[PDB]
């Protein structure tokens, strides 16, 4: 429609578990605050994810 | 242009402003309002359409 410029927006949600997921809210089993939201990024490392 | 004048979109929107308001009542849907329901039913008084 007319009167609001030339631009139109659109919004992306990206899945839970990509790297690209970056946020402030996570705590690990123990109860402390850890750095990363995700459980574990676009890491397939059986190390990793254990 | 006149459908954009029934609904509220286009030239017929308010401009937006922070601080102040942009409610518009509407004038020309509800002429039409009454008019349409006073036209439509004389088609539907009967079981039969055609005679």
């Amino acid at each position: 429609p007319k009167h609001y410029g030339k631009t139109i927006k659109v919004y992306e949600y990206v899945p839970l578990l990509d790297d690209r997921n970056i946020n402030d809210q996570g705590i690990d089993a123990s109860g402390a605050t850890i750095v990363n939201g995700n459980l574990y990024g676009s890491s397939k490392d059986i190390g990793n994810i254990t | 242009e006149w459908n954009d004048l029934m609904r509220i979109e286009g030239k017929a929107k308010p401009p937006k402003v922070k601080g102040r308001s942009q409610v518009q009542p509407k004038l020309v849907r509800r002429q039409a309002e009454w008019r349409y329901s006073a036209l439509t039913e004389p088609f539907l008084g009967s079981n039969k359409l055609f005679k």
